[PDB]
């Protein structure tokens, strides 16, 4: 199957992609939320049985200490995609200039991946689609989405799978230039109680964040440089603290 | 080895190369070229290894030529130049090195200037007014450094040329059986067949 | 061995001697130093005997593929640039050759090409090559004039090796010659060298030092 | 139009053309295995086709290092494959250990390599089904693999048209001596059940092979049964074929 | 990659149908400047506008090019546009001439049409270039391989409406600041949304100042765009 | 995966159907005088406000004494005028004499040949019109590829849109006895020629002389116009 | 749709290419092949397409030892005889061994197989019957591009063989004993010949022997040479 | 023979009070025979200065290849690189050929546009990094050099004052080199401007 | 394109021989004073310059083939032929034997590791020591035979039929030349002049000659004037 199976439709579609995003629009909501001093991305974790234990699912990822992706789609097209990111996080950058790379330029090559996926012989588009934020010395704050055709682009705040569309609408009128932290967080989760069918706890919901600099979970103390990394995922009991402020 | 000398005056480039090829213990040819025209204003002389030295020289003609036909323009000497160094450059980590001197020169119809560069085997190309591979220098540089003048005329440095060749024929251990002598100016590219007295 | 090629009016005179030593000792006196690429085409015979037998007869091959793919002759420029090509592909390998590719053609006229081990190819007039060259060419040089006689100039190449087979401990044997025209060349015998130089001593009067 | 390609689930998760290869086995010569005591039979029904064939010639049972036997149901050409491929998985084995193949780990490298074969459509399952065994370190062992590269051990195992009437005269042994049978017998009794299943054949006369591993009368090496030893069998089964 | 009974490629056909969607790019060719406009597809008011960059792309400090297809296709090709660029001033220590550029990426897809198996890029791209050789120059190439030059020239939705709006407006001895008032134009008369604002516009050009000697390649800020709008009156 | 396969009826679709994508193309055509050979092309018509000046133009230079011109997807050309370019370096290179005319031709004729028997690949849509002069001769040489692999030469002879009719109009306007035995007339028939079809346009043809020992000269657009007009005239006088 | 490779069987478990491939044989001359206990002779009746051309040769010469008739597409024969020589020559060079019939009959099998399993290839359509005398006697082998391979005492192959095979399904207790005496075996191989004949008689174009044995290395015998035996 | 010894040259960088210096010689010889006096080698992308002393030929084409590097890295980062990324990029490039080398000794200078921080380092042939914040030499008279600079040098300097220093350094160490000199060239650097300097030397 | 047939031929193969018979004739006919071959150019326009149709070629001095069907495919095939010859002279000093040149041709056309069979076949001409003048026909399949005369292309059938009836084991080279040029008249749709036509043959004395145009006007018209006597 060395040919391109993703091919062009009459009417100039890329079949496999539209599919794609029907596939990805199917997925559980997440969303981003790009405040001024921060960024953050969550996502609700559905258990299809209360057998399975949550935790053991990241849906939410580090991928830097200074990026983190959620998804909305196939899962395993997205684990795999994690684990192709991290790598090429280092091979790309890391192990070239020392410092992980930028996100606009991480994104860039999460992107690469997808779009090799929409042309290379013999495979299908991922099912996924990814908001992935992060922070970095020179761009500042950043929140991307990136689509199976391999198409990405920023964002102040949006969602993505199921609710995207009341989801998005919602982020719209509460969203401004000038929100702190703390209130994306309260907004994402206000977001997130509308598309979430059932019990909305800490054990359903996963938020994680893009901050200041957590010297804490470095490690070590010594070297004043790198003062930590600046994804934080929050505990079960930092979103509870905040639901019960609804 | 041979003998490569290049002066560059103010209107054009003369090159003056050896004409003798030994073999071991006799001189097989005492009429050699040993140089190719790159592009109708560029020449390139060159000294080395026995075959490393023409083949080298023919590659870079036709890819310069080709170059000439792709694009309906004739690359500046410094561009000439430039990629010449690059594969000379490239073959000195490679399985088996061309062992190649050259001299370049070439007038830039773009600038109005005549251009001489230099170029050993290693890939060390550098701009002078005159130069010479291999142990000319150090015969000729001497009289070089002394005499010459931005300002001469293609007549005035024919004449240094001939003083330098003068002294290699009096000083050095080998007969090279003279040079052929050849200018680069806007007018192209001419042999100046008058050498052996002039 | 000694082997001379030069350009003339009539065409080009190629001559060989016949011998071949390993060490001390005469492996032969009966070597064909001459090797017929083409009827139209010649080459000597220098350095490795394998290498020149092999790729010059390979040449023969690779100039008859040419001649049926341009219904033309191969011109002696390219017969040569082919085996000097191919030559150079294995510079460094080990390759013992030094020849000369003769051959007259209408376009070219008569052309002598030395090609050699080290990627040489040179085009000249006058060619010996081997280690009684030195003696060969101290001959030629002194005689040689372009408007001589297709005789004279057998005669001048077949000396030159005489010559050399007198003086050189690894040349002698015996000398064959072949004169190159537009119509493809013709051979000239193979004169032993021991009755030659006692023919040619009485009658030049030349090696005056040898008692006979 | 899920049975025209090999890799392909159908709605109802079968790999047809994986059964469509079973079905070239059904089409074939029956053969079957009887784990003995200390040991294993094979035996094989061989087709003659023709007066011309020169009798006890065309042997169809292999060896596979010294101590393997394989017999194999279906298209004959597919059998052969899987034994040169276990041939060379066997060598392998020896070359790296020491220690001649175990059965347990000679089926399994048999098994994964015709599972690897229903795994892509570029290739077609194998049209054969083979029953192989032998002696190791611990015991007798009889196995059989089918086109879908499922494998099990066996007490006894058939396969080929006769399958059915051999699997019952397996079944008979199996329940009437558990306590095992010993080599001699087997031998015999798989002569009689090639003979009894040759019925769902009944129209062409047969060569009758056979062939076995015994810890005590074959030191533990695959030998064939000829001779007095072969014609006795023979004759055994002729008798209570009526 | 095969032929139709027609005489035409399937694929490259489809691929510029593809391309016939996607927001407007247009260069138009200054006699002191190129300029080059695009009209960006699907946003919103959440879109960060001021950190994006989505239709023109920086090639080389000389050449820029406007994108109109699959984002993801023109990056892959851009990259090796931007290496065959540094290869050539490497090797020849010049900047590379706009047309080699170009010839070079147009024979990139041409592959994709005669070999391989693959699905054509679908994008098609507006070069504007500047060089020692021939000054500025304007080129288009799209999906077959083909490329040619322009005076001023459009790709993606709604060609032929610009297509004809600038050959009308369109004169010879034209200046950027009136060539970039006719993009504006021309992008605002066929476009398929309500009106032209700032956020949905990506502008950027090539001039040769005067007080000077190189050329400088200016991509357009967010504001500045607001702005150059406000004076050409779009208000 | 083969594309160019043989049908029932002994055709290989692809190549048949490559020169369909041929006839699509513009005209293109060349006729051979006593000393020299013209090729003339009409010019492409879909938009118009193009930059002349840098447009890759429909004749090419091989070397200094050969060029070729062609009718077809303009893609699928520049590719054989690269392989042939380089191969005519080659050839000099190693065989110390520029191409033959025929030579290159049977080059890039071989090229497209192979196209139609190699997998994954799909034939060239182009023909070509190849001419020039032999190295040290003065016979003029015009050459037809097709994208089978089949060439040839030819007096005078045209391919793309409507080639049919022009060249009709050689057939019976081309009488190999008197070949247009200057510069002009050629010229002349070559546009005369050309005009049956480009439907009266100045900028619509480009004409190109090749004349012995690499002299290549292609005419601006008013040196043509004015043979149009004498052409017209020599029309109008009846 | 069941008949589009070799990589497909049928629901009822059959290979339609490699069918196909069996039916290629049927459309190919007759060719015998008949052994006693000390001699192998191949007849085989050759073909010709008109009146000005060559009757195809059938018999290949493998080794000194053993040799094929071939009957269906001469290229696969070519193909798989060369194979066949080769595999021959591995036993002399490496073991000084001369290739035992049956051994030479497994491996075109294994080669035939590996052509009736994997996408893209074809089975080969052509039969053999192969003649070779060695450590254990004479012997005669049929080959078919479906694998299988036979030892006979017996056989023949290609369009109206199954006459020639009655013959010797019948004539075997005849020849099977005609030992010391090669004329007479040739004899039987070419009235075996006969018996699938039906165009015209067998003459000295059309005819092809080759035999093999004790004392008697693959020899072919083409036209000329055949004529006592008609 | 050694490759390092064949054309000669050196070169050193110093840091002072929001500024930095590089210096460098400009002979370009064949072991003995001066060939040119004309080789600068010092090199700059953008704010970034890198000073290579060794072979002459890979000091060009490692120059030829951190332009094409930094300038892609200028494309997709849409920002100029800073001296501490450079260095990273010098040293995993050198790495990169860590068993069949470039000889050179390159010397990194440049100011960090951001945090203002004076930043110079150095290299041997395969990446090892030298990261001082004094100064940092090069070159076949790097001995020299050293003694100087340990000598001359203070923290701290002026722009003007440095500069003085750095001539001083580079000049003596040269003067006592016999394959340095025939000029010497001298940069320099601060946030906002960058002066360069040839200074008048003996020519032997 | 290795798929069989219910019937047992390869498609790809079957359609590749109908290409050909699309294909201008050629002719060639084996004596004992040589061996001839003819063909038809078949110009599709009278523009053409009729010289620079090649499709007899010499692919050694005692060996010449002519073409027939899509002629480009033979060009890689004469390639081969030429090298092939070549070299064996090369390692043998000797000239290749017509049936080797020939087997090394179709050992060639079965590779279907280039997409698709050859859409030509050929007839090759020669003669060698050993087995005299030769005439042999190379199809796409892979397959070839020896003719005393063979056609090939359009009007093969016509030829064919008529070269039955003309051929017979004594012919002199003259009396062939004829028959190719008539044959050539009978099946060509305009009529045989020298610029339209052409003939060669290969001789044991002076190997293989292609006729000049004015060479064969003369026969052209000798054979006018022979055929019209009644
Ligand atoms: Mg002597
Ligand atoms: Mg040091
Ligand atoms: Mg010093
Ligand atoms: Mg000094």
């Amino acid at each position: 199957y060395s040919f391109s199976l993703t091919t062009f439709s009459p009417s100039g579609k890329l079949g496999q992609i539209d599919y794609a995003l029907t596939a990805v629009k199917q997925g559980v909501t997440s969303l981003g939320i790009k405040a001024t001093n921060g960024v953050v991305i969550a996502t609700e974790k559905k258990s299809s049985s209360p057998l399975a234990m949550s935790e053991t699912l990241s849906k939410v990822s580090l991928l830097t200490p200074d990026i983190g992706a959620v998804y909305s789609g196939m899962g395993p097209d997205y684990r795999v995609l994690v684990d192709k990111s991290r790598k090429v996080a280092h091979t790309s950058y890391k192990r070239i200039y020392g410092e992980y790379p930028p996100t606009k330029l991480l994104v860039s090559e999460v992107a690469k991946i997808m779009q090799e996926a929409t042309q290379s012989g013999g495979v299908r588009p991922f099912g996924v689609s990814l908001l992935i934020a992060g922070h970095d010395e020179f761009n500042g704050f950043s929140l991307y989405q990136v689509d199976p055709s391999g198409s990405y682009f920023p964002w102040k705040a949006t969602a993505i799978g199921k609710g995207s569309v009341a989801a998005k609408t919602f982020l719209e009128k509460r969203w401004n230039d000038e929100l702190e932290l703390e209130d994306a967080i309260h907004i994402a989760l206000l977001t997130l109680k509308e598309s979430v069918e059932g019990e909305f706890n800490g054990d359903t919901i996963e938020l994680a964040i893009i901050g200041d600099e957590n010297p804490d979970l470095l490690g070590y103390t010594g070297i004043p440089t790198d003062k930590g990394p600046r994804f934080r995922k929050l505990t079960s009991q930092e979103i509870n603290d905040r639901l019960e402020a609804l | 080895m041979d003998i490569i000398l290049g002066i560059r005056v103010q209107d054009s480039v003369i090159l003056a190369s050896s004409k003798a090829v030994t073999r071991g213990i006799s001189v097989l040819k005492d009429s050699d070229d040993k140089t190719r025209q790159l592009s109708p204003h560029t020449l390139m002389s060159f000294a080395g290894e026995a075959g490393d030295t023409v083949q080298f020289a023919e590659y870079i003609q036709a890819n310069i030529q080709l170059y000439s036909i792709r694009e309906d323009y004739e690359l500046s000497p410094q561009a000439v130049s430039s990629f010449v160094r690059q594969e000379l450059a490239k073959s000195i980590r490679s399985r088996r090195p061309y062992q190649v001197n050259v001299l370049i020169g070439g007038y830039d119809k773009k600038k109005n200037k005549p251009e001489l560069y230099q170029i050993d085997y290693l890939g060390t190309k550098v701009e002078l007014p005159y130069g010479a591979h291999g142990y000319s220098g150090f015969y000729t540089f001497s009289l070089l450094d002394h005499h010459y003048r931005p300002d001469m005329t293609t007549e005035e440095g024919l004449d240094l040329l001939k003083l330098c060749v003068q002294e290699l024929e009096k000083r050095m251990p080998m007969d090279f059986k003279g040079v052929i002598v050849k200018i680069v100016d806007k007018d192209g590219i001419r042999q100046v067949d008058d050498f052996q007295a002039q | 061995t000694t082997t001379l090629a030069f350009r003339f009016q009539g065409g080009i005179i190629v001559a060989v001697d016949s011998r071949a030593t390993a060490g001390n000792w005469v492996a032969s006196q009966t070597v064909k130093k001459v090797i017929e690429i083409n009827p139209f085409l010649l080459g000597t015979m220098a350095g490795g005997a394998a290498d020149c037998q092999f790729w010059e007869t390979w040449l023969g091959s690779q100039c008859r593929l040419h001649e049926l793919r341009e219904k033309e002759r191969i011109s002696v420029a390219a017969a040569s640039k082919i085996l000097s090509n191919l030559v150079y592909q294995y510079k460094g390998a080990g390759l013992s050759m030094g020849t000369m590719i003769c051959g007259y053609t209408r376009k070219e006229g008569p052309t002598i090409y030395y090609v050699d081990s080290d990627g040489t190819r040179l085009k000249g007039d006058i060619f010996c090559v081997g280690s009684g060259q030195t003696f060969a060419y101290g001959v030629l040089d002194s005689n040689y004039k372009w408007d001589l006689s297709v005789e004279d100039a057998l005669y001048l190449g077949k000396r030159s090796i005489l010559a050399a087979a007198h003086r050189d401990a690894y040349s002698g044997g015996s000398v064959n010659l072949y004169h190159v025209t537009e119509d493809g060349w013709i051979y000239h015998g193979n004169h032993d060298v021991g009755e030659l130089f006692w023919k040619v001593k009485e009658e030049e009067g030349s090696f005056n030092n040898v008692i006979g | 139009g899920y049975d025209l390609s090999n890799s392909v689930f159908s709605p109802d998760g079968r790999n047809f053309q994986v059964e469509y290869a079973v079905k070239a086995v059904e089409n074939g010569t029956t053969s079957i295995g009887i784990k003995c005591n200390d040991g294993v039979v094979f035996a094989v029904e061989k087709l003659i086709t023709s007066k011309l064939l020169v009798p006890q010639k065309n042997v169809k049972i292999q060896v596979v290092d010294r101590h393997i036997g394989c017999v194999y149901s279906g298209l004959i050409p597919d059998g052969r494959h899987l034994v040169n491929r276990g041939r060379e998985e066997a060598a392998s084995f020896k070359k790296l250990y020491k220690t001649p193949i175990p059965i347990p780990a000679f089926a399994d490298r048999l098994g994964q390599y015709v599972q690897a074969h229903t795994l892509y459509n570029s290739v077609r399952p194998f049209g054969v089904s083979t029953i192989f065994g032998g002696v190791d370190k611990n015991g007798a062992h009889l196995y059989m693999l089918e086109p879908s590269g499922s494998y099990w051990g066996y007490k006894g195992a058939a396969t080929g048209k006769g399958r059915q009437s051999a699997k019952a005269e397996l079944e008979k042994l199996v329940d009437h001596h558990p306590e095992g049978l010993s080599a001699r017998e087997a031998v015999k009794q798989a002569a009689k059940i090639i003979y009894l299943a040759h019925e769902d054949n009944k129209e062409k006369d047969f060569e009758l092979e056979i062939s076995w591993c015994s810890l005590s009368e074959t030191n533990g090496l695959h030998k064939f049964v000829k001779g007095d030893l072969l014609q006795e069998a023979i004759d055994f089964a002729q008798k209570e074929i009526n | 990659t095969i032929f139709s009974p027609e005489g035409r490629l399937y694929q490259v056909e489809y691929a510029l149908e593809s391309i016939s969607h996607a927001g407007t790019a247009i260069g138009i060719m200054a006699s002191d400047g190129i300029v080059l406009a695009a009209e960006r597809k699907v946003t919103s008011t959440l879109l960060e506008q001021d950190t994006s960059t989505e239709k023109l792309y920086k090639l080389n400090d000389k050449i820029a090019v406007a994108v109109a297809g699959l984002t993801a296709d023109a990056e892959i090709l851009i990259n090796t546009a931007r290496i065959h660029a540094q290869n050539y001033l490497k090797t020849y220590n010049e900047d590379i001439p706009v047309e080699i550029l170009v010839r070079r990426l147009s024979d990139i897809k041409q592959g994709y049409t005669q070999h391989g198996g693959l699905r054509p890029f679908g994008v098609s791209f507006i070069y504007a270039g500047y060089d020692d050789r021939y000054g500025y120059q304007l080129y288009t190439s799209n999906p077959s391989g083909n490329y040619t030059g322009w005076k001023a020239i459009s790709v993606g939705a709604n060609t032929s409406a610009a297509q004809t709006l600038l050959q009308m407006d369109y004169k010879d001895d034209m200046k950027v600041d009136d060539a970039i008032e006719l993009a504006l134009k021309t992008l605002s008369k066929t476009t398929d949304s309500s009106a032209l604002t700032y956020d949905r516009l990506e502008f950027a050009t090539i001039r040769k100042g005067a007080n000077d000697g190189e050329v400088y390649q200016k991509i357009f800020k967010p504001q500045e765009i607001k702005d150059i709008l406000v004076k050409t009156g779009i208000t | 995966r083969a594309l160019s396969i043989f049908s029932p009826d002994g055709h290989i679709f692809q190549v048949e159907y490559a020169l369909e994508a041929v006839k699509r193309g513009t005209c293109a055509v060349g006729v051979k005088g006593k000393n020299c050979v013209v090729l003339g092309c009409e010019r492409r018509s879909t938009l118009k406000l193009q930059d002349t000046r840098i447009t890759p133009s429909k004749v090419s230079k091989i070397d200094s004494h050969v060029v070729l011109s062609f009718s077809g997807l303009n893609a699928d050309s520049r590719i054989l005028i690269e392989k042939a370019r380089v191969e005519a370096q080659s050839h000099r290179l190693t065989l110390e004499d520029p191409v033959t005319v025929e030579y290159l031709t049977r080059y890039v004729a071989g090229v497209q040949q192979r196209y139609t028997q190699s997998g994954g690949v799909r034939p060239f849509g182009v023909s070509t019109l190849i001419a020039g002069f032999d190295p040290r001769d003065d016979e003029p040489k015009l050459y037809q590829t097709e994208p089978s692999g089949i060439y040839s030469s030819w007096s005078a002879q045209t391919i793309g849109r409507n080639s049919k009719t022009v060249r009709e109009f050689l057939e019976k306007n081309y009488d190999r006895k008197e070949p247009p035995a200057t510069v002009e007339e050629c010229v002349k028939l070559t546009v005369r020629s050309l005009l049956e079809v480009v439907q009266t346009g100045a900028k619509n043809i480009e004409i190109t002389v090749v004349k012995p020992d690499s002299d290549i000269v292609a005419l601006s657009s008013e040196e043509i116009n004015q043979y149009v007009t004498q052409i017209e005239q020599e029309k109008q006088e009846q | 749709n069941y008949d589009g490779d070799t990589v497909t069987f049928s629901p009822t478990g059959r290979l339609f290419q490699v069918e196909y491939a069996l039916e290629a044989i049927k459309q190919g001359s007759v060719t015998v092949g008949l052994r006693s206990n000390t001699h192998a002779v191949l007849v085989a009746l050759k073909r010709n397409a008109d009146e000005l051309s060559s009757y195809q040769k059938k018999i290949i010469k493998c080794d000194e030892h053993m040799g094929l008739s071939l009957a269906g597409l001469a290229p696969d024969a070519r193909v798989l005889s060369n194979y066949l020589r080769q595999q021959c020559n591995y036993s002399s060079l490496v073991f000084n061994r001369k290739l035992a019939v049956e051994r030479a009959g497994h491996l075109l099998c294994d080669k035939a197989q590996k052509n009736t399993q994997s996408a893209g290839g074809r089975p080969y359509g052509v039969g053999l019957l192969i003649i070779g005398y060695d450590k254990s006697g004479a012997h005669l082998l049929e080959f078919q591009p479906s694998g299988n391979v036979t030892e006979l005492y017996g056989t023949a192959i290609g369009a109206r063989s199954q006459g020639a095979k009655t013959y010797l399904e019948r004539t075997l207790d005849t020849f099977i004993k005609i030992d010391g005496n090669p004329d007479e075996l040739i004899k039987a191989g070419v009235e075996a010949i006969s018996q699938s004949l039906r165009d015209e008689s067998l003459t000295v174009d059309n005819l092809s022997i080759a035999i093999v044995g004790k004392d008697t290395p693959f020899t072919i015998y083409d036209g000329e040479a055949v004529a006592k035996y008609i | 023979s050694d490759p390092s010894s064949i054309n000669g040259g050196i070169v050193v960088a110093m840091t002072g009070k929001d500024c930095v210096a590089i210096a460098c010689d400009l002979r370009l010889g064949s072991q003995s025979l001066g060939v040119s006096n004309k080789f600068e080698k010092i090199f700059h992308y953008g704010h970034v200065f890198l000073g290579i002393t060794g072979l002459a030929t890979d000091v060009t084409t490692l120059n030829e290849m951190f332009r094409y590097k930094t300038n892609l890295y200028k494309l997709k980062e849409e920002r100029a690189i800073e001296p501490e990324t450079f260095t990273q990029l010098v040293s995993s490039s050198l790495y990169e050929r860590r068993f069949g080398p470039y000889f050179v000794g390159p010397v990194v200078a440049g100011i960090n546009s951001k945090s203002g921080k004076p930043f110079i380092a150095g290299f041997d042939l395969i990446g090892c990094i030298d990261e001082a914040k004094d100064f940092i030499v090069s070159g076949t008279a790097s001995d020299q050099l050293f003694g100087m600079c340990e000598s001359l040098y203070e923290p701290n300097l002026e722009p003007e004052d440095l500069f003085e220093t750095i001539s001083q350094a580079l000049l003596n160490a040269a003067d006592r080199d016999a394959l340095s000199g025939w000029g010497a060239v001298v940069y320099i650097i601060k946030k906002d401007e960058v002066v360069k300097r040839y200074l008048k030397m003996r020519q032997d | 394109v290795s798929t069989f047939s219910p019937e047992g031929r390869l498609f790809q193969v079957e359609y590749s021989l109908e290409a050909i018979k699309l294909g201008s004739t050629a002719i060639g006919i084996a004596t004992k004073e040589g061996v001839v071959l003819g063909v038809e150019k078949r110009a599709t326009s009278p523009l053409l310059e009729s010289d620079s149709i090649e499709k007899i070629v010499e692919i050694d001095r005692h060996i010449g083939c002519a073409m027939s069907g899509l002629t480009a495919d033979a060009r890689s095939m004469i390639e081969h032929a030429r090298t092939a010859a070549v070299t064996h002279n090369l390692y043998y000093d000797e000239d290749i034997n017509v049936e080797s040149l020939t087997q090394s041709v179709c050992d060639l056309a079965a590779a279907a590791a280039m997409s698709r069979p050859f859409g030509v076949a050929l007839l090759i001409a020669g003669h060698d020591a050993d087995d005299g003048y030769q005439l042999f026909h190379a199809e796409p399949s892979g397959t070839f035979y020896r003719y005393n005369a063979k056609a090939i292309g359009s009007g093969s059938e016509g030829a064919q039929a008529e070269l039955l009836n003309e051929w017979h084991s004594s012919l002199t080279l003259k009396e062939a030349e004829l028959l190719v040029l008539k044959i050539l008249k009978q099946v060509m749709e305009e009529k045989l002049d020298e610029n339209n036509a052409q003939l060669s043959c290969i001789t044991k004395q002076d190997g293989f000659k292609i006729y000049d145009n004015e060479k064969t006007a003369e026969l052209i018209k000798e054979l006018k004037e022979k055929e019209a006597a009644e």
